[PDB]
DNA sequence: TCCGCGTCAGACTCGTAGGATTATAGCATACGTGAG
DNA sequence: CACGTATGCTATAATGTGAGTCTGACGCGG
């Protein structure tokens, strides 16, 4: 693919395929030419070296270093490592309708609530706004709804308030050691850029407000909303999965 | 524990016979006449020469083995077109062939995006010029300074120096640690976001509804021209192929369809709202 | 360490008591960075099995 | 005795220990080191001189041609630091080197009388270090961090068990050169000595001695003591050395003379030994059976036959003894080898050694390094000599040879870079001595074995690599070419050297973006030591032992400053007084104690020198001008600490501060703070963003001024004198005649840097400190940098703080702030981010920077001027266009929906797109500056041209004012010289100054002075011309950009950010917090006096944290402010200068045993009221580190303020008006706003762009990324029930392409149904496994 | 049973930087497709 | 027929190579 700079950027698999093709075609040539056997042999060694580099580089001894000196990433390397495709792209992924910010106290909140910044929530529930806007006939179509949100018009805030009502949001903190590292809350729209967390759940998250941050995730489907409200809600996860002692308690 | 392809091959080359002048002449006369063994022995004996040149040709494109193999191709053409009748020695003639084939392969295979020899040769001259400029100008050559020296176009000099720019690995992690590769930064541009794709779905669906809201002969002459409902995007003159068969009446009816639809966008709440877009 | 810190924080450590404190402190901090890894590797082995 | 800037505001010192040595220049390492690299030394091989003499002269393979080095020179820098930073180029000097191509005749023997061609060739530009200690690489300020590596020399180490559950300690020697292969010796479980060359395969150690031409008998004579066996008459005898037995058990009855000393089968004690030695025992009779096993030393042959009876190093028997006797040998030299002390190691190693002679040994060595390749004798001699005995491939360096010789107990320090045969044997000897018991193993963690490489050594090495690459090319071309046509410059290439150095200063791990949040961040970054990067440790390699504080770190490395992270212990801040010894070991100052009396004689001791002496502690009490008060002084030696008598004491710590680094030295009551919290405190001070009003710290240490001055961010006066002209831009000082040189005009101009961008997009602004017409001395602060008060370092703002809970608004470290803080714009900060717009050339055509942009509101285009560039001063907000640009589109094949749309508005708007640079979303500020870089050939923009008009006229004005002020100042001197011996006061002023070339006086020294001033005047006259031509050329000069790029427009924005909930704040005791709420003034706890508290911090974040420093800082802070409130009250009522003087003198001279004296009096009345006016906003106090203020001193100071000794006050709740039911600790804590603003970290995403292969959304806010849903986070949903939430996260939210669009449509349609699919990542996985040639199919239902 | 071999090692965040490095010869005929 | 791309041949003799090391742990296989 072309970078913005006019330059191109490519996978190392291309360098490894080109190695294999060059040496293979040169072998075809040296066979057509009836070359002496010592040279044919060298080319067959080099061909096996190139295929072995292409499949799994580094296993057959000294891995083929490309441009920096770093060994070329081969096929097996894209599957194998923790970084491969299993651990990185398949057993976990980056996610839509996700946000984050610094956390701060919300002592005024009830146990089932969390302060969610206005601008953050505007963005996370964009399709839900577009939807109500067209059912009220305030928006003629989706691109006009987008432009009404871009202008952040006063009626849009009122619609956004209506969508967030009774809609649970997942808060997550790294590291997620046990299941209470994810909890659902009913969000409360707040002016300001910081997420407000209920004190009593700070224990489960191991949350202290000296700058920790939290991920926000929006359960989209009716099923996901119900699993968040029934199974993952803060109020409903009072006891720990390990001991029978409660985790939610004043401090 | 001799496992290395290189050391194995160089062991085998050392294990060869070295040729003299009169031996080269005997073998070369038999070789050109079409001796099997003569060809093999002249090649095998002169493998050492390729390696020597291949050794002073590394860190430029391919690996030592790669260069060696390519060089060996030059040795074969050298034995094929050697003249034993001329008193001048083989080593001198072969050196040309070996260097030629190595250089030619190094100009092609080395670059991921295959650069043509013509541009490569031009580039050589630009670079050599830059070197002489740099030694006398303590600073480095400008594109314009190089262009002045060769009496060539600044645009042509810049195009060439651009082609010199070599390729960045996408798989390579950049954040110093293996934190993120370039692939993870660089987004799929040909693929639209679901937001953008959904907007086009809304417009495509609205069109069908918009076509079944105006005149029946106004949506039958506006749609099939732009290729909205029809199969092919025709022009004012080409709408005659269907049933219209007119040039003036097609153009009056096309614009009559758009004028009633401009009022439909003014009333719904777009017009100047969706003019910026 | 065979020599304990006689002082407390209100009293003020002296240069030697503070320097001696450093050892324990830094081993603690290095422990959080490094050991959470083998701890975490155990979590992951356990999860895969069950 | 105080300086002018100290007379304005004096800090009260609670320190009691008089400082014999002042804090040195803190940026010493970087400057000295690089200065040595560029420094021209004829002899002292340092940097380039060394590099050239090492490689050169390079002679051809044929030997006809050679290239030799003469000398080098650095051209002056093409662009100043300023122009380099703006343009985005490296600040460098061109390296021009004189080289002589000399040619020999092949026909004459070595006739040098053929061709000598000498010319000055360009080999690269070398990046230069700034006066501050930084390099500007591609327009970015970077620091090359000093490195810490294992010193060359020898090291004796040992696997402590590890290998063989046997649990055997296997000793090893490692010889480490500066350049070359490593030489390892090691023991095996079976006590066989082995050699690893270059840590390859194992070889028997004796083989290396055979390669150095050692016969078997010579080897044995080297390691083994001989024991002589005389065969007299028939009985066997042996020459005894009284001790040798020693701690052995007697195997035979030992009889001496006729009388029995040992009993057979009993252990020989010290008494037997002294009895035998005093009796003078030399022969003892022994049984023949005792020799069975003894090892013969020499070859013994039959003099009759001349054939070998027994070879050297052979185990003797009863029959070999018999054969030896009858041949005619009645003396047998045998190896003394008694286990225990003298082990037979080399004897057993010779039996393992398969080689025989020298050649066989050289072949086996050759076969190890180059296995397979047949040996030749020439090849094996060449290889072995080229390993450790070639001047070109092996170099221990001065430090290697020196540490090597000291490790082998030599007298001589200096010597050969190559290993001698004697060296290797001595090393083997010492290894075996250690495996014997007589010897110790060197420590690897000992700082005496860890050496510092700052810059100059590392630049030198990269430069040598460049030269080596060049040598191959050069030697290659010298041999091939005809010698006479060919000159040296056609052979040399500059690009290899330039590339080696560019890769170091640009790609290298140790070259990193300077950390520039604040002065302390900069200063601490430049004095960093890293064990990481090239030639060092890795995070994988790094254990637990290296990371921990080593005893030797005392006075050299900070024990309390290290990243809390994976880099914990590998990165180290340098200590305060620490410095590099000539060889690059760290050393620390110590006061010599002579005859018990403690002199001011100061000695810098290295890690190894320190171990040898007993060093008293700094806090040790000295007696008034002589010896220690106390009899048993607390000292340290041999790396451990206890009490000593006075006569034993050799030395003493120079300052109490020397243990600690710069950053930690700024923490006041460090003594009362836990080392962990103190670490994070020193670490967060570096993150402190400077506020709009730089506020001094009320509770300081004294390092405040040192750091502000040495950082270089403050303008300091070199010359001093009186200020001629102040301006918010410039300061001109007229120099005093005593420092003012009579050559040039004596007027210094300091140009102040106005509001400029930092690397962290913070603000760098210099304001003038001094007023118009103020007298100043050398080293006075003339202008304050960004986070500096009158000369002192001011990282944040002190505040009235009360320790008490609020309504959970300070829950876990959460901070409750008063609205008054926001109102007073304290912790308001301005960010300056640079944005670029690049006009490139594409396959379709060049991009245009016109204001003419398809589909754009007039609102947007209002702010752009003719060219398409935003106006200076224009306020902008997210989505506003800064620089308009359009990307030409070729044959845009639109659809039927787009073709009908383009037909409706008719806004076809040409074949062009919109790629305009617009303000990033949510960031908002004011355009302060615009820069345009164009290619030379292309026609300039209207706006670019008016910019050049400004720069040209401004340049003209600047230079004109230079020549005018310099001429006025120069004739002002001529006027004074002419009066000397020629009274013409009124007569000289009337005729024009321009017609003074005629004016002179009689031929004396004064006439020569007139000539000096006249030659300077004209020199300045032409200089002004060539300066102006240079400026004009640079302003017209069209810049060479990247290929593809036609022009670049750089916009500089300034944003003012207010303090707000989510923003991160900390103190200096490692005490962080996030602001939870801004409380109305009415609501905040208030005093009896009615004064509201600024910040309410939680008491429960103190006893757990064990940083008690913050509370002492608060008590003292209130006492400081107490005295400021008294002075404020006295200044409000004017009152008497006498009365103010009284109170202020009683205040400064309070402390029980205050070191600092302040004999106020001498201060003139005007100095005193300027001083009181500064002391009014709180008397600044200094609590040194480990010599700080005592509680009793703080309570005494509080009484002087009429504040309570408890430092607790009665508080009233602002809301209720009722009193709090117990007194609350209130005072002033100096607080810092760290770089971590919620404004920046806040991010949110619904749908966005998606990754190339995996199709998952991107990561990071800059790429508008979705949060990573990790394995950990997935397992949480697995533990719950939540199966739909998980599938969502796997499929429609990430890869599933069809699914995500379909579900988006459903959510706008309000269906809230998933309709899942297949994640594209899995389809890739399949393709990746089939690419391996594994058939992986989906088998259907 | 001893010792080279090879597979292991927490979770998220942001901020980044560099395109750097390299040399190739010059010219005539041949091979092949596209413009006027 | 011009333009882009490729295969051709050069005759003093020359004919054998050439990075970074050091984690600590555990479990099989020869
Ligand atoms: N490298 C780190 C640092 C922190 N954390 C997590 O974040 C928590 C809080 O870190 P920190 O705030 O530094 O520690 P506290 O114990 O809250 O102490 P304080 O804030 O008072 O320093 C840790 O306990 C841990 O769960 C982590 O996983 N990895
Ligand atoms: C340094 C660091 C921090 N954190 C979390 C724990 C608390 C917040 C703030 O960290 P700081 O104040 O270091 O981030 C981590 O989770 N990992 C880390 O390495
Ligand atoms: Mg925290």
């Amino acid at each position: 693919v072309p970078l913005d700079g006019g330059r191109f950027a490519t996978s190392d698999l291309n360098d490894l395929y080109r190695r294999v093709i060059n040496r293979n075609n040169r072998l075809k040539r040296l066979l057509d030419l009836a070359a002496p056997d010592i040279i044919v042999r060298n080319e067959k060694r080099m061909l096996q070296e190139a295929v072995d580099a292409l499949l799994d580089n580094g296993r057959r001894g000294r891995a083929i270093t490309g441009s920096n000196k770093r060994p070329l990433k081969s096929l097996a390397d894209m599957i194998k490592g923790k970084q491969g495709r299993f651990r990185q792209n398949l057993l976990g992924k980056r996610v839509d309708y996700s946000g984050r910010s610094v956390i701060t106290v919300g002592p005024y909140l009830r146990l089932h609530q969390c302060g969610l910044p206005k601008k953050m929530a505007l963005e996370l529930f964009k399709p839900f706004i577009y939807g109500k806007l067209e059912l009220r006939g305030l928006a003629t179509t989706i691109k006009a709804a987008k432009k009404m949100v871009e202008r952040e018009e006063a009626v849009v805030w009122d619609i956004l308030d209506e969508v967030i009502r009774e809609h649970p949001v997942l808060l997550n903190r790294a590291p997620t050691l046990h299941r209470l590292g994810i909890q659902a809350f009913e969000p409360v729209l707040i002016e300001g850029k910081a997420i407000q967390l209920h004190p009593l759940v700070c224990a489960a998250y191991n949350a202290d407000f000296d700058g920790d941050q939290m991920a926000v995730h929006v359960p989209l489907t009716l099923e996901a909303q119900l699993e968040a409200r029934a199974l993952m809600m803060s109020t409903n996860n009072i006891l720990s999965p390990a001991n029978g002692e409660p985790i939610i308690v004043p401090s | 524990r001799v496992l290395d392809a290189t050391q194995l091959y160089l062991g085998e080359i050392g294990y060869s016979p070295l040729l003299t002048a009169e031996e080269e002449v005997y073998f070369a006369r038999r070789a050109l006449r079409g001796d099997v063994a003569s060809r093999r022995r002249m090649i095998e004996s002169n493998l050492r020469l390729v390696v020597k040149i291949a050794r002073r040709y590394g860190n430029r494109g391919l690996a030592l083995l790669d260069l060696i193999e390519e060089g060996n191709l030059g040795l074969i053409r050298a034995v094929e077109k050697f003249d034993p009748e001329r008193g001048f020695r083989f080593s001198t003639y072969a050196t040309w062939w070996i260097r030629q084939t190595i250089e030619r392969a190094i100009m092609n295979q080395t670059r991921t995006i295959r650069l043509p020899i013509h541009i490569v040769k031009e580039l050589n001259v630009y670079l050599r010029t830059a070197r002489e400029l740099s030694h006398k100008l303590d600073h480095e050559p400008s594109a314009e300074e190089i262009a002045e020296q060769l009496d060539k176009p600044v645009d042509d000099v810049s195009r060439m120096l651009r082609l010199n720019e070599r390729i960045t690995s996408v798989d390579t992690p950049l954040g110093g640690d293996s934190e993120k590769a370039l692939l993870d930064i660089l987004a799929d541009e040909k693929e639209n976001g679901p937001e953008d794709t959904t907007q086009d779905d809304d417009m495509k669906q609205s069109i069908v509804k918009w076509l079944f809201e105006l005149n029946a002969k106004q949506r039958e002459v506006l749609a099939r021209r732009f290729g909205l409902l029809g199969y092919e995007a025709a022009t004012l003159e080409d709408v005659g192929r269907e049933i219209g068969l007119t040039r003036e009446r097609v153009r009056q009816i096309q614009v009559e369809g758009l004028r009633r639809l401009r009022e439909i966008l003014q009333t719904q709440g777009l017009n100047i709202e969706a003019l910026f877009l | 360490i065979e020599t304990p810190i006689t002082a407390n924080f209100r009293e003020g450590l002296n240069v030697l008591q503070y320097f001696i404190s450093t050892h324990g402190a830094r081993k603690g901090l290095a422990d959080t960075a490094l050991k959470t890894a083998n701890s975490g590797y155990l979590t992951r082995r356990l999860v895969d099995v069950a | 005795v105080y300086s002018y800037t100290e007379k304005k505001r004096i800090r009260k010192d609670f320190g009691k220990r008089p400082q014999v040595l002042d804090v040195p220049y803190l940026l010493s390492i970087q400057l000295d080191s690089f200065q040595k690299f560029i420094e021209q030394d004829p002899e002292g091989q340092y940097g380039l001189e060394a590099a050239f003499r090492s490689v050169f002269p390079i002679q051809s393979y044929s030997g006809n041609s050679e290239l030799q080095y003469v000398s080098y020179r650095l051209g002056e820098p093409v662009f100043d630091v300023q122009e380099c930073q703006i343009r985005g180029v490296t600040y460098s000097a061109p390296l021009r080197v004189k080289l002589r191509l000399v040619i020999y005749e092949r026909e004459a023997p070595e006739g040098t009388v053929k061709d000598i061609k000498e010319q000055e060739v360009y080999m690269g530009e070398i990046p230069l270090m700034t006066d501050n200690g930084t390099f500007v690489i591609n327009g970015t300020e970077r620091v090359i961090v000093s490195q810490l590596h294992r010193s060359p020399g020898v090291f004796f180490d040992s696997d402590k068990g590890k290998t063989h559950s046997s649990g055997k300690v296997l000793y090893n020697a490692r010889i480490i050169p500066y350049r070359g292969s490593w030489l390892d010796f090691e023991f095996d479980p079976k006590d066989n000595l082995f050699v690893r060359i270059d840590r390859r395969r194992k070889l028997p150690a004796t083989i290396i001695l055979r390669a150095l031409n050692y016969t078997t008998e010579q080897i044995l004579d080297l390691f083994f003591e001989k024991v002589i066996f005389e065969i007299r008459d028939n009985k066997l005898q042996m020459e005894l050395v009284p001790e040798r037995l020693r701690g052995e058990t007697a195997s035979f009855d030992i009889e001496a003379n006729g009388k029995v000393y040992v009993e057979k089968g009993r252990r020989i004690t010290a008494r037997h030994i002294r009895q035998l030695e005093k009796d003078d025992v030399k022969l003892i009779e022994v049984p023949v059976e005792y020799i069975a096993g003894k090892v013969v030393a020499k070859d013994y042959i039959d003099e009759s036959t001349g054939e070998l009876i027994c070879a050297a190093n052979m185990e003797l028997s009863l029959d070999l003894l018999a054969k030896l006797s009858q041949s005619g040998h009645k003396r047998i030299e045998t190896l003394f080898t008694n286990d225990l002390d003298h082990g037979p190691y080399i004897s057993e190693t010779l039996r393992v050694d398969p080689t025989n002679d020298r050649l066989s040994a050289l072949v086996e060595i050759y076969r190890m390094m180059r296995p397979g390749e047949p040996p030749t004798r020439e090849a094996a001699e060449s290889l072995f000599e080229n390993l450790f005995f070639s001047e070109d491939r092996y170099d221990l360096s001065a430090v290697g040879r020196m540490k090597f010789n000291r490790s082998l107990l030599r007298e001589e320090i200096e010597g050969s870079g190559i290993l001698s045969k004697d060296d290797i044997i001595d090393v083997m000897k010492k290894l075996i001595d250690i495996r014997n018991g007589k010897g110790e193993v060197d420590d690897i963690d000992h700082l005496g074995n860890r050496r510092i490489r700052s810059v100059g050594e590392m630049a030198e090495n990269q430069f040598r690599v460049g030269l080596v690459r060049v040598e191959r090319a050069v030697k290659e071309r010298l041999s091939l070419g005809d010698l006479d046509t060919l000159m040296p410059q056609d052979m040399i290439n500059a690009k290899p050297i330039s590339a080696a150095v560019k890769e170091f200063f640009g790609s290298s791990q140790l070259s990193q973006f300077m950390d520039q949040n604040n002065p302390l961040s900069e200063i601490t970054h430049k004095r960093r030591i890293s064990a990481l990067g090239p030639g060092g440790l890795t995070r994988e390699r790094a254990g637990f032992e290296v990371r921990d504080v080593h005893p030797t770190h005392y006075g050299r490395v900070c024990p309390i400053e290290t990243p809390e992270g994976p880099n914990i212990g590998l990165i180290n801040s340098l200590s305060v007084y620490a410095q590099t010894n000539e060889y690059g070991f760290l050393e620390t100052p110590y006061r010599k104690v002579t005859d018990g009396v403690v002199t001011d004689e100061i000695h810098y001791l290295s890690a190894i020198e320190e171990g040898n002496y007993v060093i008293a502690q700094a806090n040790s009490n000295l007696d008034e001008e002589g010896h220690f008060v106390e009899d048993l002084v607390t000292c340290r030696s041999k790396g451990e600490s206890s009490l000593f008598s006075r006569d034993q004491v050799d030395y003493m710590d120079v300052s109490t501060q020397q243990v600690v680094s710069v950053g930690a030295s700024l923490i006041p009551f460090l003594e009362h703070d836990d080392a962990n919290r103190a670490l994070m405190g020193a670490n967060m001070q570096r993150q402190a963003v400077p506020t709009l009003r730089a506020d001094k710290p009320l509770v300081g240490t004294g390092m405040e001024r040192a750091v502000a001055v040495d950082s270089g961010v403050t303008a300091v006066a070199k010359r001093g004198g009186v200020v001629q002209y102040v301006d918010a831009s410039r300061i001109v000082i007229k120099v005093n005649e005593d420092e003012m040189y009579p050559g040039e005009a004596g007027i210094d101009i300091y140009n102040l840097t106005k509001y400029t961008r930092s690397n962290q997009n913070t603000c760098i602004n210099q304001m003038p400190c001094v007023s118009l017409g103020e007298p100043v001395e050398r080293g006075d602060v003339l202008a304050d940098g960004p986070s500096t008060d009158l000369g002192e370092l001011a990282l944040g703002q002190n505040m009235r703080v009360a320790f008490m809970p609020w309504n959970g608004y300070n829950f876990e470290d959460s901070i409750l702030v008063s609205e008054r803080v926001v109102q007073e714009d304290r912790f308001t900060t301005i960010h300056i981010q640079e944005l670029a717009c690049v006009s490139r050339d594409t396959k379709l055509g060049p991009e245009e920077i016109t204001a003419d942009i398809p589909n754009v509101g007039e609102a947007a285009l209002s702010k752009l001027d003719e060219s398409g560039i935003v106006y200076i001063g224009a306020e902008v907000t997210g989505g506003d266009i800064l620089v308009g640009k359009v990307t030409p589109k070729g044959e845009t094949q639109l659809t039927p929906e787009e073709k009908l749309l383009r037909a409706i508005f008719g806004e076809k708007a040409s074949d062009v797109k919109d790629s305009s640079l617009r303000v990033p979303n949510g960031v908002s500020g004011t355009v302060i500056d615009v820069q345009v870089f164009t290619r030379d050939g292309v026609e300039k923009d209207k706006r670019a041209l008016e910019i050049e008009e400004m720069q040209l006229k401004q340049a003209k004005k600047d230079l004109s004012e230079e020549l005018q002020i310099l001429e006025a100042g120069l004739f002002s001197r001529i006027r004074a010289v002419l009066v000397a011996g020629g009274v013409e006061a009124e007569k000289l002023d009337k005729l024009p100054r321009d017609r003074w070339l005629e004016l002179g006086l009689t031929d004396e020294e004064k006439q020569n002075q007139l000539e000096q001033l006249a030659e300077q005047y004209d020199e300045l006259k032409h200089e002004f011309e060539k300066k102006l031509e240079a400026k004009r050329r640079k302003i017209t000069q069209g810049d060479d950009l990247a290929p593809g790029v036609l022009k670049i427009v750089k916009v500089y924005l300034a944003v003012k950010r207010r303090i707000q909930p989510g923003d991160k704040m900390a103190g200096r005791h490692g005490n962080k917090g996030v602001i939870s709420k801004i409380n109305p003034i009415e609501d905040m706890p208030y005093d009896e006096n009615g004064t509201p508290v600024d910040i309410v911090l939680n008491p429960l974040g103190v006893p757990s944290r064990m940083n008690i420093g913050q509370i002492l800082e608060t008590h003292l802070g209130m006492a400081a402010k107490g005295i400021g409130d008294k002075i404020n009250a006295m200044l409000k009522q004017q009152q008497e200068v006498a009365k103010l003087r009284e109170f202020i003198q009683r205040a400064y001279d309070l402390g029980a045993d205050v070191r600092q004296k302040v004999d106020l009096s001498t201060f003139s009345d005007e100095e005193v009221m300027r001083l009181a006016e500064n002391l009014r906003k709180g008397m600044p106090i200094a609590t040194p580190v480990f010599d700080g203020a005592k509680e009793a001193e703080i309570k005494e100071l509080l009484k002087l303020g009429d504040l309570p000794t408890s430092g607790q006050i009665r508080l009233y709740d602002g809301r209720t008006g009722e009193q709090f039911e117990r007194p609350v600790t209130v005072g002033y804590m100096y607080m810092l706003k760290l770089n971590h603003l919620v404004d920046d970290k806040m991010h949110a995403r619904s749908t966005g762009s998606y990754s190339l292969v995996t199709q998952q959304p991107l990561g990071g806010k800059a790429q508008f990324g979705g949060q990573r849903f990790g394995e950990m986070e997935v397992w949480a949903l697995e533990a719950y029930g939540a199966a739909y939430t998980l599938q969502e996260m796997l499929t429609v939210k990430s890869d599933d392409v069809n699914g995500r669009t379909k579900m988006y449509k459903n959510i706008v349609d309000g269906n809230h149904q998933m309709e899942p699919g297949m994640p594209e990542s899995f389809n890739v996985l399949l393709k990746e496994i089939r690419s391996l040639g594994i058939n992986i199919e989906l088998e259907d239902e």
